[PDB]
């Protein structure tokens, strides 16, 4: 009888040890969630901007948001962060830029204004956006692009294109600046049509 | 760069942007959900320790009716 009250004591003991592993885990996982969800509901709620022009105040928005973005990034250690948390954080980020892109796209001159202002955070957040990263190619099927790629790409692409049939052929240097600027950030796919 | 541009193949189909509120609501039941891993884990461990409260009171009981066994039999062999 001693001996099967200490088997079951041992079997306990040891489902309490991998028990309390578990909850271990559970909780510094929860928490490190906790933190991501209250970082990302900060970058959401940010104070506002003063820019009278609804381009410049959506300009100003954008670079705050992608300097939080290049912060976070910077912030979260490469080796600790999941790839499913990573790919979140892209769409996420994509998500939030595509709105932004198309309420500032229609107001802003490519010809005028070669360089936006946030394309410095773009080309920070190339990496996150997946541009540096390598494709990935099937063996049978095509892949469907960056949900930010594709995003810039339509919209991105359009509106060089409109740029490119409204401006003059006799000055190419405000084009030329256009796409020395926007091409960090700018796919081989949109490059190739602008081309 | 110019042939996967003008590719047929490797001009890409596209799909829409995400929803913000949804990742972060999908982030949040995630969370959550280890949350109550934790919890789940902690009332399994809580039960296992009871458990092995309940063993060692056993074992114990055993060894006190093992001793007065023993000092049972000492006895009679005395007498």
């Amino acid at each position: 009888e001693w001996q099967s009250l200490q088997e079951r004591k041992a079997y306990i003991d040891l489902q309490l040890q991998q028990e309390r592993q578990e909850l271990e885990e559970l909780e510094a996982s929860l928490q490190g969630n906790r933190s991501v969800t209250t970082a990302c509901e900060t970058a959401l709620r940010p104070p506002e901007s003063g820019e009278l022009d609804q381009k410049k105040d959506l300009e100003y928005r954008l670079e705050r948001i992608i300097a939080g973005l290049a912060s976070a990034t910077t912030s979260l250690i490469v080796g600790t962060m999941l790839p499913q948390v990573r790919d979140e954080l892209g769409a996420l980020a994509v998500a939030a830029i595509h709105p932004l892109f198309n309420q500032f796209r229609q107001l802003w001159d490519p010809l005028e204004e070669p360089k936006p202002s946030f394309v410095d955070g773009m080309k920070e957040i190339r990496s996150l956006l997946g541009l540096d990263q390598k494709p990935k190619k099937k063996t049978y099927r095509k892949p469907s692009a960056t949900p930010y790629e594709t995003m810039m790409y339509e919209l991105w692409l359009r509106t060089v294109a409109a740029s490119v049939r409204e401006w003059d052929v006799r000055e190419p240097e405000p084009l030329i600046a256009v796409l020395e600027a926007w091409d960090a950030l700018l796919p081989g796919f949109v490059r190739a049509q602008l081309l | 760069d110019l042939y996967e541009g003008r590719g047929p193949d490797d001009i890409p189909r596209m799909k829409p942007l995400p929803k913000l509120g949804d990742v972060l609501q999908r982030i949040r039941e995630a969370i959550q959900g280890l949350e109550g891993e934790v919890v789940r884990k902690r009332s399994r461990i809580e039960g296992l320790e009871k458990e092995k409260a309940e063993i060692l009171v056993r074992e114990k009981e055993v060894q006190e009716i093992l001793n007065q066994a023993g000092q049972k039999y000492q006895e009679v062999v005395g007498g």
